């Protein structure tokens, strides 16, 4: 409903505090995102058609 | 609109350690130039009509001709000779 945007919010980021950290522990992530990086031109028409 | 207490009133706001002020601002996210890829047909292969349909069935028609129409022999009737 309210996605992480930081041109809205400035720097957001994602924390974990571990309790017990084993050897070989990492942190797995996976993002969902929307991305615009805008457009001029919607045609490509062959006008031999 | 709360109401001042006078025995214990309050002053303003104080300073307080702030949030390292440049990580609030945010930049300004720079858009490049795009394109809708690819050549566009110009037609596609419909999986329906587009055209109307008809909701009744009605009867058509067409004419016809008889053929040639002949005489006939008919029965015919006895002479008035006051009997009729």
């Amino acid at each position: 409903d309210k996605p992480i945007y930081t041109l809205q919010y400035g720097n957001v980021g994602f924390v974990v505090n571990p309790k017990t950290v084993n050897q070989n522990a990492r942190l797995l992530m996976g993002y969902e995102y929307f991305t615009s990086r805008t457009e001029l031109v919607n045609a490509g028409t062959i006008s031999t058609t | 609109m709360a109401l001042i207490n006078p025995q214990f009133p309050y002053a303003g706001p104080v300073p307080i350690p702030g949030p390292a002020p440049t990580e609030t601002m945010p930049l300004l996210n720079y858009r490049v130039e795009g394109r809708i890829a690819g050549i566009q047909q110009a037609r596609q292969f419909m999986p329906f009509l587009q055209g109307p349909h008809r909701e009744v069935a009605e009867q058509t028609y067409y004419a016809i001709g008889t053929g040639i129409q002949m005489g006939q022999t008919f029965n015919q009737p006895l002479i008035n000779t006051q009997e009729g």
